[PDB]
RNA sequence: ACCAUGGUGACCACGGGUGACGGGGAAUCAGGGUUCGAUUCCGGAGAGGGAGCCUGAGAAACGGCUACCACAUCCAAGGAAGGCAGCAGGCGCGCAAAUUACCCACUCCCGACCCGGGGAGGUAGUGACGAAAAAUAACAAUACAGGACUCUUUCGAGGCCCUGUAAUUGGAAUGAGUCCACUUUAAAUCCUUCCGCGAGGAUCCAUUGGAGGGCAAGUCUGGUGCCAGCAGCCGCGGUAAUUCC
């Protein structure tokens, strides 16, 4: 019949209640002190920062010691201290149910050109992020939501085609030397 | 008081699939009477030629006529009345068009204040209710 | 030519084909995807043979330049390069002529073929005068 | 009489038609959020009474 | 064939219905459950309806045959040939579903077989079923309105941050688009890469519904006067309608 995938998830939620007035307020100034574009991607973290939390609680009605429990909650917590979310001394299976949704959001590539300086005024950093000028090490991505890892987080950058490290100017500043050379020397 | 004891399993699931038969929605969707007697046989929409327009009368509270059709189906074609749902739309329709009726909102239930109307006009000859209105389609020439 | 630079990595040998099998991958920083007959020279400097037995395909670039990658392999003959190569990557330098009919007429050649029994003066002649 | 089968499309036909204007088109999207992130939130009115919804007149 | 009178059943037989293909599964989500499962996987059934056979290891085969039934083609009227619930497509039914395209290069299959064939399958066109990423602007110099920072004070205005008017600009900003060349593939297309063009109402124009309550948002103005209409529900409308237009 046919050798196609078949396999995809959603990844946001829609909230169960809709219109009520103290949670869209408190959730929409996490749109603009986080600098994003709509709910959705608020609503995709928070089923993120949802799950994580529905498997570690999971993990606290077994018994110590239980297998699983020692690998599966082992692997997890390396899982969100590699990413930069949780500090690495402190690992428990309890520390991690007091982790909210605003540290999510600090760990993506468009408030980690923010604060490393490569950029002002948080929603301008996607108008840097999207039009195409900040790499990561050696891979240029133009991607908001992209969760950059705590190992390649030195290494944000601007890149070598780009502008801001290289030059060929684009078609305004080479438009820009053509209105005076376009028509006289 | 209920059977309690582990053997009677027989007795409870056999007294909960006849006292099932005693509310009106599982009763409509498992019996079969209810669906050979809707006008669209188990489905969303049906289109239909409309046969006559005709002034229903709002409940006593108020006081107004809504405007409302004759529409006979194609599919296995049966007499209702559906609304037409907006202000200037009447003037729209003619006689014997081929409107696609819909639900009127409550599952077979009259909504609002016109004495029993279970449907609606969308589309009529095959362009848009709220396109006609809103002056994006017209008929044809 | 200036900077383009042919790294290969998980290289292979084989007598069963008589190949050299390899991993290509060309860094360039700020030039389009560079052609596949200017690469395949550059491996004829790397393995010292002409370049006539090496096959290159499969290029893929990846996002933002820099690193295309590909896989490449060198035969160790040119009689070699013939026998077990399969005949459309044979035909990516002219070695080998498939212009052929589309394959709409070939089975339609077949059923028409199909309904003359016997008749080898007229099982090949099958209607091959309208033309 | 009360509206009997006729005069269909009554108000609509004869309300009178004052055109629809232009402005400068709305910001869309994510600078949608901005301008709205600004007026809600990180200006604090200083006057009171009860404080009065953003669509008041 | 000759004898025996047995078997099943309220622990639901038997008969009927099913919008009944069964399952792995799917939606739901406290636990117990509810409902879907024609549909790529396994198995079964059937090629218009029933039936009978031939060959063959394996068929009661239908892109095999014989006959009836039903439908239908050609005829020079003596006869002939039919079976798309295969791929495209056509009519028809409908609320309701894609091109009479490219190729065996890939995954496998069959054969006398390293070589032939495969509407299996692959590739593209259609594709707002659905799912994932994600544009439609961002910084400034005035600028007008606010901030625990200013004088020995409600003096006087700010050298300092944020917002919005309304700007004027600008510049190593860029895409959608245009278009070479590669790359891509069986051949192409996409996508990625890359020259060259490509934004000041960036007019290169974001919509669909709402604004009495549930339920987030106006008792703003004009019109109509239980009329036209709205309203899932409660309700709003009879000359100032926070609900119609």
């Amino acid at each position: 019949p046919v050798a196609r995938s078949w396999v995809c998830r959603k990844t946001y939620v829609t909230p169960r209640r809709p219109f009520e007035k103290s949670r869209l307020d408190q959730e929409l100034k996490l749109i603009g002190e986080y600098g994003l574009r709509n709910k959705r991607e608020v609503w995709r973290v928070k089923f993120t920062l949802a799950k994580i939390r529905k498997a570690a609680r999971e993990l606290l009605t077994l018994d110590e010691k239980d297998p699983r429990r020692l690998f599966e909650g082992n692997a997890l917590l390396r899982r969100l201290v590699r990413i930069g979310v949780l500090d690495e001394g402190k690992m428990k299976l309890d520390y991690i149910l007091g982790l909210k949704i605003e540290d999510f959001l600090e760990r993506r590539l468009q408030t980690q050109v923010f604060k490393l300086g490569l950029a002002k005024s948080i929603h301008h950093a996607r108008v840097l992020i999207r039009q195409r000028h900040i790499r990561v090490r050696k891979q240029v991505v133009n991607i908001p939501s992209f969760i950059v890892r705590l190992d390649s987080q030195k290494h944000i950058d601007f890149s070598l085609r780009s502008p801001y490290g290289g030059g060929r100017p684009g078609r305004v500043k080479r438009k820009n030397a053509k209105k005076g050379q376009g028509g006289a020397g | 008081g209920k059977c309690r004891g582990l053997r009677t399993a027989r007795k409870l699931r056999s007294h909960r699939r006849d006292q099932k038969w005693h509310d009106k929605q599982y009763k409509k969707a498992h019996l079969g009477t209810a669906l050979k007697a809707n006008p669209f046989g188990g489905a969303s929409h049906a289109k239909g030629i409309v046969l006559e327009k005709v002034g229903v009368e709002a409940k006593q509270p108020n006081s107004a006529i809504r405007k409302c059709v004759r529409v006979q189906l194609i599919k296995n074609g049966k007499k209702i009345t559906a609304f037409v749902p907006n202000d200037g739309c009447l003037n729209f329709i003619e006689e014997n068009d081929e409107v696609l009726v819909a639900g009127f909102g409550r599952k077979g239930h009259a909504v609002g204040d016109i004495p029993g109307v279970r449907f609606k006009v969308v589309k009529v000859a095959n362009v848009s209710l709220l396109a006609l209105y809103k002056g994006k389609k017209e008929r044809p020439r | 030519n200036d900077t383009v630079t042919i790294r290969t990595r998980k290289f292979m040998t084989n007598r069963l084909l008589q190949r050299k099998q390899m991993v290509i991958d060309v860094l360039h920083p700020g030039k389009a995807t560079v052609p596949k007959t200017e690469i395949r020279e550059k491996l004829a400097k790397m393995y010292k043979t002409t370049p006539d037995v090496i096959f290159v395909f499969g290029f893929r670039t990846h996002f933002g330049g820099g690193k295309t990658t590909g896989f490449g392999m060198i035969y160790d003959s040119l009689d070699y390069a013939k026998k077990n190569e399969p005949k459309h990557r044979l035909a990516r330098h002219g070695l080998y002529e498939k212009k052929k009919t589309s394959r709409k007429q070939r089975k339609e050649r077949k059923n028409r073929m199909k309904k003359v029994r016997g008749t080898a003066k007229a099982n090949v002649g099958a209607g091959k005068k309208p033309k | 009489v009360h509206g009997s089968l006729a005069r269909a499309g009554k108000v609509r036909g004869q309300t009178p038609k004052v055109a629809k204007q232009e402005k400068k088109k709305k910001k869309t999207g994510r600078a949608k959020r901005r301008m709205q992130y600004n007026r809600r939130f990180v200006n604090v009115v200083p006057t009171f009474g009860k404080k009065k919804g953003p669509n008041a007149n």
